[PDB]
RNA sequence: ACCUCGGAGCAGAACCCAACCUCCGAGCAGUACAUGCUAAGACUUCACCAGUCAAAGCGAACCUCAAUUGAUCCA
């Protein structure tokens, strides 16, 4: 049903974490917050390591 | 260990105060260490029970009982709770109080 | 943890106690709860925060810990840039 | 006293009146009779009277405690840090003043040994002693120290009254050597040389804020003038005093002493030193 | 001494209208 | 007079502006009996009154 | 204020600040069973390293 | 009288005197923001043991010689809540319970206080917590005016 | 016949209490990732291992349901 990938960031590269997602949509892109910029930037899909 | 060098101020830094001279007329008498320090320590028996021993005990020790006794009075209000050892020079005395009795011996003159 | 040994006949210690626990000098013992590191994704952010945290042990814990342990665990060590320095004196103590 | 006089009487004090005090010598327990029989303290029957008992640690199954929790870098590699013993100002004011500590000599591991002020122990991963500036104020000593590890207030209070501080590293030999020179002597090995600082400590004894035995003396006086700005009072120039010639004792390194040099084998019977000769030894005593 | 100089360690204020005018 | 002021007695005040004997309008004919003193609160203090008694 | 404690009393200018009491904390315990890291830092005085007879 | 390879004087030629660590560069490190300890009356008048040292020092502003006129008026007038009634300057500091760390303290405030007196050009950071309020009260006190002639 | 957990009466108005006593279920979900970082004080399934609420600050525009789950080692 759902599925569990990791989101990387475009700025200040080091920092990931983890969502959930469905299974028969496409990527995401959100919007999280990054400490090493204190600001908002952008996340893509990448490398999925769960199938729940 | 040599003996300290006589300073030219008496009051010497850091704590420390050298008996004086023919010290006086007392029955009893307080020596010293090999350090040449006042002889007031702290024990603990179990983790609750506090007191401090005057290990260095000479003449009579009912007198300087007596005289602790009445100097502690005005700082408990009540009787400390002491242990008139003669077998020992030592004298325990319950509750803390180091460097009370410390000023005290030294000021009285030992 | 062999009372007596063979060849010295001294009291020996559990390696896993050490490498899972660290005894400061005034008689308490740092721990880590488990399960801070698996299964993250469904936890809440408290929990995980709560888990990430230097637990102290109890009574019987630490009692069990030093029996386990030697006279050479029990000391006081003055590392150059030890972090826990400031816990190993314990003020303020009043039975 | 009275005690003389209560023993000057009484017959004598023979092995017929030994008395031990009360209370240090209890009665032994022998499980036998009726309070102690039947089954000798032991409860009931089971693990607990038969004595096939687990290990400290069992719980039956149970997982114990020092188990279910993982493993952490708490002791990763202790049995190799660097640990030094304190040493506050303060103690040394008082060894100085009840005269353990004689300030008219430089004063390094060796003369602290000697004083009985701290407690070097050559194993366990000793460094040296460290200086701890807990006796800050009311402190008026005026004399030169060699510390492995000193703080900037130490060394500001030290510079105040007209102080030298000197920062050393020494391998755990040296550590053995300096800490009893007397068995070293008696053992009949020569002097070695220093050894020099590991790769994360040449940054440290090289620098001039820490006054390093390796550093250039050209910054030294730079940062004893930042000090005395930051930590006010003014600057003294120890360059006037009469004892100038004992403030400039910076110990040469490979020498781990004072005066000899590495490589003299020390006797104490028959006060004679020997000296090296050839060349290849004295090419690598000096190197 | 002065003896206009009479302010105490501990002042005290009887006005309602105080506490919610300084955010406290 | 000023509810908020008085250092020494809590419950007591300090006396500013007063006046006597006012001719109805005339505020400046009427005999003087104290001079007049501005405010003057503490640094620390909270936020002082002065009420006009007419 | 200053001006008027200065030429219109001849006293100095009292200072204030508003207070607030110190923070609750329990009975210090010699086995705090399940407590954080930072819990020795509640009781403790100053936050540097203090040294004894050494 | 031994010297190795690694001595001092073979690893720095160029430093090899016998003061050469010892000579106060007094002659070339004497700059108007040392500030002169010979005209500070500092004293401690605090022994807590809590444990924390008071060092409060003063000294009269209006007759200091080591600061400029603009420089000395703008740091009047932007801490006139410090200055005594005799024009002291009473500065403390309540961090260690050494007077060491406390003195060093009030120097550094004393040396930022004067170097942020001198730069008029500041950017002020606007804050909103506790001066907003403030304004707004000036704000509406301004506004209650609308008469046409008082003197006094 | 069952192996974990929750609810309804036994257990009635602070709390705890079992049965091979009689019934509903759960191994998940419909939508934004500040579902960021620290830090006083408490409850705690009758021990421990575990779980939960939250003062305040920096940072930001002005979270719903009842059980709903997995530790040591290792990779
Ligand atoms: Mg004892
Ligand atoms: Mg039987
Ligand atoms: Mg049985
Ligand atoms: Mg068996
Ligand atoms: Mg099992
Ligand atoms: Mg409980
Ligand atoms: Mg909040």
């Amino acid at each position: 049903k759902n599925i569990l990938v990791r989101m990387v960031s475009e700025a200040g590269t080091g920092f990931c974490f983890n969502t959930k997602r469905n299974r028969l949509r496409e990527k995401l892109t959100l919007l999280h917050y990054d400490p090493v910029v204190k600001q908002r930037v952008l996340f893509v899909e990448k490398k999925k390591i769960r199938s729940l | 260990i040599p003996d300290p060098p006589k300073h030219e101020h008496y009051p010497t830094p850091s704590g420390w105060q050298p008996p004086r001279d023919p010290p006086p007329n007392l029955p009893y008498f307080v020596r010293r260490s090999r350090m040449h320090n006042i002889p007031v320590y702290k024990d603990i028996t179990h983790g609750n029970r506090q007191m401090t021993v005057i290990r260095k005990v000479e003449g009579d020790i009912w007198a300087l009982q007596k005289d602790v006794e009445d100097f502690l009075s005005p700082l408990l209000g009540k009787t400390p709770v002491t242990q008139v050892n003669e077998v020992t020079g030592t004298l325990r005395i319950k509750g803390y109080f180091d460097q009370e009795l410390k000023a005290w011996l030294l000021e009285k003159g030992f | 943890l062999t009372y007596f040994s063979a060849r010295k006949g001294k009291r020996k210690t559990v390696k896993a106690v050490i490498d899972r626990f660290l005894r400061l000098h005034c008689g308490l013992w740092v721990r880590r709860k488990a399960g801070y590191k698996k299964k993250l994704w469904k936890k809440t952010p408290a929990r995980k925060k709560r888990l990430r945290e230097f637990v102290f042990c109890n009574k019987t814990q630490s009692k069990l810990l030093d029996k386990m342990t030697t006279s050479f665990w029990k000391r006081r060590n003055w590392y150059v840039d030890d972090p826990y320095q400031k816990y190993h004196d314990r003020t303020n103590l009043k039975v | 006293a009275r005690a003389l006089d209560l023993l000057r009487g009484l017959p004598r004090v023979s092995l017929a009146n030994l008395k031990p005090n009360p209370g240090s010598k209890k009665p032994e327990r022998r499980p036998r009779g009726r309070r102690r029989g039947r089954k000798c303290g032991r409860g009931h029957k089971g693990e607990r009277q038969r004595g096939t008992r687990p290990r400290l640690g069992f719980e039956g199954g149970q997982t114990p405690f020092y188990i279910r929790i993982p493993k952490y870098g708490f002791n990763e590699g202790h049995s190799f840090r660097r640990q030094y013993k304190p040493l506050s100002l303060n103690r040394l004011q008082y060894l100085i003043d009840l005269g353990r500590v004689d300030p008219s000599q430089p004063i390094d591991l060796t003369q602290l040994v000697n004083g009985r002020g701290v407690t070097i122990q050559p194993l366990k991963r000793d460094y040296g002693v460290q200086l701890v500036e807990e006796g800050a104020d009311t402190f008026t000593a005026k004399v030169n120290i060699e510390v492995q590890l000193a703080s900037e207030l130490a060394i500001a209070a030290i510079e105040k009254n007209g102080g030298v501080v000197t920062t050393a590293f020494y391998d755990p030999r040296s550590l053995d050597i300096v800490c009893k020179p007397v068995p070293f002597f008696l053992r009949g090995q020569p002097i070695p040389k220093r050894m020099l600082p590991p790769e994360e400590l040449v940054p440290y004894y090289t620098d001039a804020k820490n006054r390093g035995y390796l550093a250039d003396p050209a910054k030294f006086p730079e940062a004893r003038l930042e000090l005395a700005r930051k930590y006010g009072y003014i600057l003294p120039d120890i360059t006037k005093d009469e004892l100038f010639k004992m403030l400039c004792t910076r110990k040469d390194p490979r020498q781990i002493f004072f005066g000899l040099a590495p490589g003299w084998v020390v006797n104490m019977a028959d006060k004679k030193i020997l000296k090296p000769t050839d060349e290849n030894l004295l090419k690598y005593y000096t190197s | 001494p002065v003896e206009n100089e009479a302010v105490a360690p501990e002042f005290t204020n009887r006005n309602p209208r105080n506490l919610e005018l300084l955010s406290v | 007079t000023s509810l908020d002021g008085h250092l020494l007695e809590p419950d007591a005040e300090y006396l500013h502006w007063l006046l006597t004997n006012i001719p109805g309008n005339r505020v400046a004919e009427g005999q003087v009996t104290c001079p007049y003193l501005p405010p003057f609160p503490a640094r620390g203090s909270g936020i002082h009154r002065l009420a006009f008694l007419l | 204020v200053t001006y008027i404690f200065h030429q219109l009393l001849d006293m100095r200018e009292p200072v204030f600040e508003f207070v607030r009491p110190p923070p609750y904390h329990p009975k210090q315990k010699r086995f705090p069973h399940r407590q954080p890291l930072r819990y020795l830092d509640r009781y403790r005085d100053s936050h540097e390293p203090t040294y004894g007879i050494y | 009288e031994f010297k190795s390879i690694y001595s001092l004087d073979k690893l720095y030629p160029e430093s090899q005197g016998s003061d050469t660590a010892w000579r106060v560069p007094n002659g070339a490190k004497q700059a108007d923001s040392d500030i002169p300890l010979d005209r500070l009356t500092i004293s401690y008048c605090r022994s807590s043991g809590k444990v924390n040292s008071k060092a409060e020092v003063r000294f009269h502003l209006a007759t200091a010689e080591w600061i400029a006129e603009p420089v000395r008026q703008k740091i009047a007038i932007t801490h006139k809540n410090k200055i005594n009634r005799l024009g002291e300057l009473i500065l403390t500091s309540e961090s260690s319970r050494y007077q060491f760390r406390n003195l060093a303290d009030c120097l550094q405030k004393i040396r930022d206080m004067i170097t942020e007196a001198s730069q008029t050009p500041k950017e002020p950071t606007k804050e909103d917590v506790k001066l907003h309020r403030i304004r707004i009260e000036n704000m509406n006190r301004e506004r209650l005016r609308q008469k046409r002639i008082h003197s006094a």
